């Protein structure tokens, strides 16, 4: 929160000017230390881009398993479906339901994973659920040239829209702002760019029937703007929450999708 | 100690309770008194359950409160059973 | 979340030389978290009937009375009020 | 912690084997994450030198070895103040020449952080007033990091520097392979405080009753652990070392060390002024 | 303990007599150790006599399995009117009947265990010295319920007085019991049964009543009367049923 | 009468001859068991000498002939008692030099055992107060055991020791071999008490030395059980009956 109302404000008020000016020097060096951190975060972003290819293979296999394209191996089968289960309990769970050959792959896998995460769950409304049942994969990739990252929602052939993939892009800034140089917590978002959904007829859940904007998860592809039309701080708050949800999908859900499917993970950590 | 929770006689985390209340998006703003109150109430419940379960551990000649001890303590105390059951 | 350290402080305060298992401590953590969730949810509901959704000792108090049964509720209210009093002092 | 458990129960064994296969693939992703975190650690070790200059200048200013420059003076002590308040704050106290440096600087910074604040007791305050600097550095060959509390010549101990090292593992735990969130702690190594006479605040004596003993219903004097911040240099033994409610204390020890290394040391003055308060 | 029938007397004894009583307790401990050695020797005697009983028990196994035919003297032994009883049926499950005739074992044998126990070719017992204990082997035949040729239940016993309760020695006690792993086939596990819960209904396999739970013994130190009853059933099989098996078959023992 | 009688009748009777063969083998097993019990009897006789030292030390301590040792003193008089209660009990009475060892030790031990308690009458208590020792020993050719009650100089009878012997059979019956459960009792032989004048209490416990040798066989069996209780339970753990911490049959 910073500013005044600083926990140790009365102390700094009582400090003689001698130390009051020394504290000012420490603030100046703190600004320099913040700048070094920004360079660090740029390096970490490049490191994420480097490892994208290393993670790609495992995520592609997950997509294959979810889509029923490939079958599990013996080693994969001898993996506990839920961690922390005794052999007796594991046997009970495996023998609690009989195999249905009709069910090809995991159904509603990404829908369930997204709705198990609290932040994303608050965005999913009832009319978006059947649409999200078609989510075959959710992928992310980070760029350095326009400084940002993207999240791609790969859908199947659905009676709601013709788009095969819906893309959400975030352009991010790694340098601290001059207004609040000491309030640097990592890369911030400069802007967000959504997608245009080729909705079928009468299926656009983002629009109400009163035509006015409705509440839907797919508004995620209609992000707020930074160079808005002056015809509005709520837009900035909306953009920050949109960025937070994008980070939740990119950094937490996609890396550990099954743990959200199994529900063994929640938003914290 | 010198913590926000030490300024109310409590051994539960007033700061952590405040953070959880804000993070849970229960409301738009939360004052300082609500974390103190909530942490105090949770400390009281923890103390009462621990008292009954440790008394039961004594009646069973054990210095470690096994979960069965908490179960017996909860079932025996009607109010605790109404709260937790 | 985990209140294990604080539950252990409370345990040593109530019973000095007794101990608690790790599974019993998990049961205690679930108790504390469940009570937290109920009290906070009721506080949120009572704050919807308020302006700008601010949660103070009032909403927690009302939730405590509406949830905690009987004597437990009375003692909880007592210690909450005491704590807010000293925190303000 | 198996949310959506009823669903997993209702899944046909056919879909259950696919979910377990996904868990195996999750283990593979975790291994790649472990390699990522190893690289990130090497990056931090690389940036240590870049941070050194600013941290050393801070240490010099706090100890009164150097005086602030004009650019340093024209930096607001409290960011976000109105000018009519900044001028009043500067003119609210007159300069005292006796005060050489910033006293209790590291004491204030450590006590403003909530987690560390819960560890500092009052009898620890005068000892922590001798804290000239707090530094941290990371190792790759033993795979860990250290926090060094530089003390001055004090009437509490003869130690010139109190060092706390954490040996941490970057590979997923065999116990909880899917619960990998980054490097975990293998063990923690404290220091031996050359306490003077009667100054050991970490240990006390209690006239307890060993009647709960062995054919001895008598009361005896026992040396018991006392509540102090310097018990930080007597870390909880790891699983291998000595053998409930000890892994939690060790994890809290690791959390406090991480708070000092990642949060307080990089932004110490922000905790001194109290403009930034983190918890965990 | 302190609730000793003659506690007031023991307190009333002068320190002079009380220290002498303490001396008697020490000598009692020595006597307890001598008894422990005695029981060890009796166990060694049982192991020695195992071989003496072995030949007769092997002949029993051969006769029960139809491997050998009886001799004239064997025919001339009363089965329990003799002509009427012998001539009552025209010519053309030993352990099942024998075990179900013993009351304690019978309470463990349920209906679904009868067809399984119809495969019992032999039941043998043997005692060990270095791993102090004994074992019971239920030798089964080729059965459509499990692949086990023999199901073994072992009891590890302690012949030395406990240091915690040194004066409470009554003979060898049971330290622990080790069962066996039954290679149950599919749908043949009589120890388990199915049940459901409210909502496709979710099936929940649950514990069942069977004699073969005898091969799933209670644990000793893991996180007690059940173990003692298991030991008692094992003692009944080893000491009473196996030595006089036909006497349980004919019903000549009650 | 046989529980599984219908089984033998409904049996095709071809295998019934096999059952008869098993009956013969059971007779053989019964004989082997008889030899086993004989060996156990020899083992008890062998262990008599091992128990002799401790039993004689008990006799010396009870009669005040020897004094307790430092190790002997540091044994809790009652098991399961902590240091507080043990010290308090020791401090409940002051040492009386007018007591020669344990008084009525064997009387108390015998009367704490339930079966023996039912045999002891009121007039036998002062007589049994002279019991210095109760010992037992087993024979092989007489095939049995004996219990000798060693008495002191008493104004009730001149017998120094009253002996009760049981002659036992370890061999299976030839007529009914299959009802063998171990050594049985053949007979019991008491002693002749040289009572003084007016002291013959014979309802009394000392009728135990006037053995009987449906109700008479029951008398012999109960007499044998009392002898076994004295031999196997009371003598080995006499002090445990003295303190009353053990009451068995």
């Amino acid at each position: 929160h910073m500013g005044l109302l600083s926990t140790n404000f009365d102390m700094i008020q009582a400090l003689p000017l001698n130390v009051k000016q020394r504290v000012c020097a420490l603030k100046n060096l703190q600004m320099k230390t913040i700048q070094i951190e920004s360079d660090f975060y740029k390096r970490v972003h490049e490191l994420e881009i480097e490892f994208e290819g290393k993670f790609k293979s495992t995520f592609d296999q997950r997509k294959a398993i979810v889509a029923g394209e490939v079958e599990p191996t013996k080693e994969q089968i001898d993996t506990p479906i839920l961690e922390g289960l005794e052999g007796d309990q594991l046997a009970e769970l495996y023998k609690a339901a009989e195999a249905d050959p009709s069910a090809k792959g995991i159904k509603d896998f990404w829908l369930t994973a997204l709705r198990t995460h609290d932040l994303v769950a608050e965005a999913i409304e009832e009319h978006d659920v059947p649409i999200l049942s078609y989510l075959t994969d959710v992928t992310t990739a980070a760029s350095k040239d326009p400084a940002g990252f993207k999240i791609e929602f790969h859908f199947a052939t659905n009676p709601y829209f013709k788009n095969q993939v819906l893309t959400k892009t975030y352009l991010l800034g790694f340098d601290p702002d001059a207004e609040a140089p000491l309030q640097f917590d990592g890369p911030h978002v400069i802007r967000a760019v959504g997608d245009t959904i080729e909705w079928e007829d009468g299926k656009n859940v983002t629009k109400k029937a009163v035509t006015v904007k409705a509440d839907s998860f797919f508004n995620f592809f209609e992000p707020p703007k930074s160079k808005d039309e002056r015809n509005d701080e709520q837009a900035e708050e909306f953009l920050e929450l949109d960025y937070e949800m994008g980070q939740a999908i990119r950094d937490t859900i996609i890396p550990r999708a099954v743990l959200f499917y199994t529900g063994e993970l929640q938003s914290d950590d | 100690a010198k913590t926000r929770s030490s300024r109310a006689g409590l051994q539960f985390p007033v700061g952590r309770v405040h953070r959880l209340l804000r993070k849970g998006n229960y409301a738009e703003r939360v004052g300082a008194g609500a974390p103190v109150y909530l942490a105090a109430v949770l400390e009281y419940l923890t103390a009462e359950i621990l008292e009954l379960a440790g008394n039961a551990a004594r009646d069973n000649k054990k210095t470690r409160i096994i979960p069965r001890h908490l179960q017996l303590a909860v079932r025996n105390d009607e109010e605790l059973n109404k709260l937790l059951g | 979340e985990s209140y294990a350290i604080y539950v252990y402080k409370v345990l040593k305060q109530v019973h000095p030389d007794t101990g608690i298992s790790s599974k019993a401590m998990s049961i205690m953590n679930s108790f504390v978290n469940d009570v937290f969730e109920r009290i906070a949810g009721e506080a949120s509901r009572l704050a919807h009937y308020n302006k700008r959704s601010t949660i103070t000792s009032r909403e927690i108090q009302t939730a405590v009375r509406l949830l905690l049964p009987g004597e437990l509720a009375k003692h909880a209210v007592s210690e909450g009020t005491k704590a807010v009093t000293k925190y303000t002092s």
